[PDB]
């Protein structure tokens, strides 16, 4: 019923980018991480801002459309400006797959350190699932599920009981 | 009991390459290479000249097309496909190079040099220019002699260039129709013209045309270019047939002037400019034309390439 | 007796790339794991084949090698070829080496993959050893190695004798 | 028990260059610079001609050589270091863009220029260019004065481009190598050659003296070449040396011509060639020759570049 | 207190770049390590070296700065040159914010494969805070934290007394 | 007990550029592009001839500012903005890829051309060239008619080239001042001037009528050369105002050229030369000067490019 990054995302999560889905008897719910999304989002606005960086270089016209150029500077002049067209095509292309890598890349980082950040804040009351679960061995309602996702939960509550009921 | 971890997803997002990989899909994704051109220019807070029938390169000869033209100080010079630079059919010797400093030259200031002798008239009947009846351009004089049966005098005239800026020096040589032009409208005889400058030293002897009736009369004129260093002196020493500046031009400054075919428009503002039209996007690449002049985006080959905005996508 | 990835690698795996070595009852098993070499394999030829690829902007000759051509621009042309040839020297020293270190930071991620995989397939039962292996606490045979190797493990009731054994 | 996880190694992998290392052994790689090539120029597919003794200027003049290549249709133009342009010593003006026409232009599709002379000899024949006996170039006429010591006439001849593409409309000029031969074939007197159109203007003049010695001739003769667009006219007014063109040339399409010194082979269908050979690869980059033409890998400094297969080589 | 890794960091640490810091009722202290300290720092001078790219191509003087060129060839090598230019400053500035990125990301990963190392090699004998420390449940002086500092360390002798506490 | 792992941190440290975000804090970092320079020429180790009023184009004419450099030979060439390609006043045709060849060539060898002549003045001179009072240029003759206002008679002479490197010939053409500058040298009537070889042919009429003065005598001598292949010839062939090459030059090797405004230093050896200096770096880019000549870096816009040597600075509380 409850699945996470692992195998799929969520469809409903609308507001905020990363976030926690609580199910429980007490009720169930999705809510946002505030700090991961904002992180993602500011990171990711910072790359499109080195993206649209201007040139800041004037180019003159060297060729002319209306009255043809000498055809030997002509074609020195389409010779050059092709390499430098497929030079450019080439450092687009190239820049663009490499970014859609690192951006996908770096999204599955923050994906995992969020995650590792949450097992390491349940440390021994809790266990992966496999699947972006994390299976809690004591009782506890939206409360914590606060806390976890304040990064305030502490694991010293109980944590025999979430032993015995995992030895 | 049980907490989940997980990200957003879409029923169905949109498709960007990476380097292991073509078609991956991501939620949200924008594009680098822009493809919406405006139709028009946006000149919006920059003087412009909008240069019709007149082509670029007569802004210093003055053909009745933008006789109105002649003197003016402008950010962006736009020149039409339309545009023509002769009344009398002719040619610049070194024309894109001085386009090419015209587009950058910010437009145009002129001071007179003089040629004030005797035996001369300026008027020069030509047909292809109707202004007011038969003449040559605004700014130059056709020395054609006392009519038939004269003698060309000789002419040694210089200018010093006494203003701090280079001066750029336009004149030229006729090239009659025929022989019996060379014989009756500047005389008989051979024909010698010898330009000097401290880095000039060329000479040019016209020919009798027997060409094509382009635009009706046949021959040409050579429009010769030269620059002059601040303080420097250009001579003109000649008996031939010459056409005679009345002016040298000097610049004004930074222009990027854009060849174009498309209206002005004044109420929009952007940097670069290509012939079909402008672009103001702020994306790094476009697919609309290489031949771009100012800050625009780096011209690639690529139709759309996307660059991911998103997490990869993931649906239920 | 036999070491994972970590330590060194193993020489003997002629079918596939990553796999499974195991001692049980039977000894010393081996076993190569088809799925994630094929991921490997697909993501280095999908790259090969944006690096492998021929471009369609046609060149022709610009100077002659027969007779010499204008000093001044066959000069502009030598200069202009040789910034290109610059250019591209740079581009594709810098996409061999930072593609060959794609290559290899895939190959160790996919390694990576598997190793977590294996590790959220066992839960509390994965005991690392520290060499790139998984040490078994039940007793394994050969038909929980074989579901190992693919995805369908159950960690459930091993773990009662996994975890006598361990504490 | 215990479950090992692991990958594969082998005993003797090669070395690639990475971002923190340049010597990391892998497992496998690559090469992606080309040094492999094929001796022989590859033909299969596209009609290809092969020049041979043959100069490519030669199919539009038409020496000797050259006599079965004046309507050569071809996609492949394969020039040889031991051809020659022509017969009769002598230079074209500019004739690295006439090369650089040509090699694109599908081949040539001669026409009639239709010229009729009177009070001429039309023959010209040499010793330097031989076809069972003294002969001339093919496509050019030399115009004498009648027989010997009599004047020239002026003549103005014309041609009309009637057809869709530009026509090639070549003609040269003789420099006798003597005032006295100058005087005996033309007759004495001042020469002038002026040549135009629409958007072209030339002028020459025959200059005697002394040359060397090529091909036991001392003479010379020049050639110079005019693009017309379509529906323009060329004129051409002489007093002597006219080298008149017999037939204009059409450009038949497109093509790639190459300089190349080795033979010709039918079965490679390579894409791209180079002098010495073919490059017949699916490598991103090349150390062979960076005069490379086609759609064919980038030229590198590197002699080679290995690009990783498999994972690194961990050798135990 | 002394929970520098994940949040804070040391800036006390004199001797290298990685490191290990004790909080033992003897007397706490910071020591450095040395082999992944020259590792990263090996592999950092190795990019260094790369990326002085020495050319050896020869490039003579076309454009005439007391005497100026032919305005038309003039341009040409005014637009090849600011066009080259543009190459090389994007070429500079990606090449730069890469090795940039890489080395972060490199460090940052060295750091958590030290990290990865004494858990794997401390086993079950110690508990992730979350902050940057591991909580060592068995007491121990010079022999425990020599052989946790070097790439040495027998967990077995300390597996009774750590799996004691927690439970 | 607790062990804590971590990271070498300061108190201060630097900022570099990262793909995704700018101000990146770092505990060190390099500069990759270069702003310094030494006010300098770094010629140790290579033959220099500092042409400190010799134009690089008059050593093969031989005005007197090139007295010196007649014959010279060098590794490095070093041009200056105080010096003159010319004496007597002119030009070079296609003089920028006359310069080109030049740079180059690894110095000059000349051999004498053996041009022998009989009815003309030889020894012309002029108030522009004083090697000692009244000269002209050294390595090439000023062929006047035999007396003033008179005929020069038409001659051709040639020349073979025997040696297997091709000769760099240049002549000179005279504009004369006036028509009479014209008619009281040489004589009256119409001038021509033709040159050719196997593979080159051209043809030059001088132009008299009227110029400026600069530095003196308002004349004109347009200067034209022509690469002879091995075992080709040369003809000349001149009514008059040509003046004669000499010796034809030879190339000896290889070598490169600087333009540049700075002191020569004969104790430091570096990499390239730009107008304000050498430059000596070890780092992939520079941001002073985009037509640096030589083996150096690649001339960026950026001006610093901090490449992280460090890991980031995280601040400890
Ligand atoms: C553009 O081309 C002109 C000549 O055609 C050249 O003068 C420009 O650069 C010149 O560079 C010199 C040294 O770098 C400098 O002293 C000179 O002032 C400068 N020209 C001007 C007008 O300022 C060429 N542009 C570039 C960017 O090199
Ligand atoms: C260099 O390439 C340009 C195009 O990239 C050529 O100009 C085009 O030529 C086609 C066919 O004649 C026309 O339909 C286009 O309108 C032209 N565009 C422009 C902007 O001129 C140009 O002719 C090529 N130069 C040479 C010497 O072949
Ligand atoms: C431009 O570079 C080419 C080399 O790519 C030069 O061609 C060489 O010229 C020398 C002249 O002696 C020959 O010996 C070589 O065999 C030529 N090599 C090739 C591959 O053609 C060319 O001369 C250079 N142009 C200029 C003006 O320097
Ligand atoms: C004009 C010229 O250079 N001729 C030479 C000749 O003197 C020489 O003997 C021969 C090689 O044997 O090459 C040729
Ligand atoms: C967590 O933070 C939210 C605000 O983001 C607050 O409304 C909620 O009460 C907090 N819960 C706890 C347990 O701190
Ligand atoms: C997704 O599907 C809906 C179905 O109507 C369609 O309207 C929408 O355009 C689709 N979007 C994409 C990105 O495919
Ligand atoms: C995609 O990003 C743009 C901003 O660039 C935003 O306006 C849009 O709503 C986003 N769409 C989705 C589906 O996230
Ligand atoms: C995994 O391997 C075992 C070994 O026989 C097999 O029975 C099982 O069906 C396999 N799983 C899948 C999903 O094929
Ligand atoms: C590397 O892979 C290629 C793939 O075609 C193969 O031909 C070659 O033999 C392989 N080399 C090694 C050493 O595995
Ligand atoms: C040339 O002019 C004729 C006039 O009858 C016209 O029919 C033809 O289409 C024109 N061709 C071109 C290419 O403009
Ligand atoms: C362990 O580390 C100590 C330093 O704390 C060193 O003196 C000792 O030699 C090391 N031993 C081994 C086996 O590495
Ligand atoms: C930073 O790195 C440079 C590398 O050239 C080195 O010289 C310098 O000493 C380093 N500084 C510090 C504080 O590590």
């Amino acid at each position: 019923a409850i699945a996470g990054f692992i195998e799929n995302g969520w469809e409903g999560l609308i507001d905020g980018w990363y976030g926690f889905r609580h199910q429980n008897a007490q009720g169930e719910g999705t809510a946002a991480d505030y700090k991961s999304t904002q992180s993602a989002i500011d990171q990711i606005t910072g790359k499109l801002n080195r993206l649209i960086e201007k040139t800041n270089q004037q180019f003159e016209l060297i060729d002319n459309e209306f009255t043809e150029v000498e055809k030997q500077i002509g074609n020195v002049i389409n010779w050059t400006r092709d390499s430098i067209t497929e030079v450019w095509s080439y450092n687009a292309e190239l820049l663009v797959a490499m970014e859609n890598q690192h951006t996908i890349d770096l999204a599955d980082s923050e994906m995992d350190k969020l995650y590792e950040r949450v097992k390491r804040q349940l440390r021994e009351n809790a266990e992966e699932d496999g699947t972006g679960c994390f299976e809690i061995f004591h009782k506890c309602d939206d409360d914590c599920m606060a806390s976890i996702r304040n990064n305030t939960y502490d694991h010293s509550k109980y944590r025999e009981e979430a032993m015995q009921n995992r030895i | 009991d049980k907490i989940c971890l997980g990200h957003h997803a879409v029923s169905n997002g949109t498709k960007v390459n990476t380097l292991t990989e073509r078609g991956v899909e991501v939620v949200n994704a924008t594009e680098t290479v822009e493809r919406t051109n405006i139709p028009r220019i946006c000149s919006k807070g920059k003087r412009t000249v909008d240069l019709g029938q007149c082509g670029l390169l007569g802004t210093i000869t003055g053909p009745p097309q933008c006789d109105q033209f002649l003197e003016f100080s402008a950010d962006l010079i736009i020149e039409r496909r339309e545009g023509s630079d002769v009344c009398f059919p002719g040619k610049f010797v070194n024309e894109e190079a001085l386009r090419q400093i015209l587009r950058e030259s910010g437009g145009i200031d002129k001071e007179a040099m003089g040629f004030t002798y005797s035996g001369i008239r300026t008027n020069g009947a030509t047909s292809s220019c109707r202004r007011s009846g038969s003449s040559f351009y605004a700014e130059m004089k056709w020395l054609l002699s006392n009519t038939d049966n004269a003698a060309f005098p000789q002419m040694t005239k210089s200018y010093k260039n006494t203003r701090k800026n280079p001066a750029l020096i336009v004149w030229g040589i006729h090239h009659s129709g025929s022989t019996a032009e060379q014989t009756k409208l500047y005389g008989s005889g051979n024909k010698l013209v010898t330009v000097g400058s401290s880095n000039y030293q060329q000479s040019f002897v016209p020919s009798p045309g027997a060409r094509t009736q382009v635009n009706g009369q046949s021959g040409r004129i050579d429009f010769h270019w030269l620059m002059l260093n601040p303080n420097d002196t250009v001579t003109f020493s000649f008996n031939g047939a010459f056409i005679a500046p009345d002016r040298a031009s000097f610049l004004r400054g930074k222009s990027m002037g854009i060849q174009s075919g498309v209206q002005v428009d004044a109420d929009c503002e952007g940097d670069c400019y290509y012939s079909g039209g402008t672009i103001i996007s702020n994306l790094p690449f476009q697919n609309i034309d290489s031949r771009a002049v100012g800050k625009c985006p780096r011209y690639v080959k690529q139709r759309s390439l996307l660059l991911a905005t998103g997490m990869k996508n993931v649906p239920e």
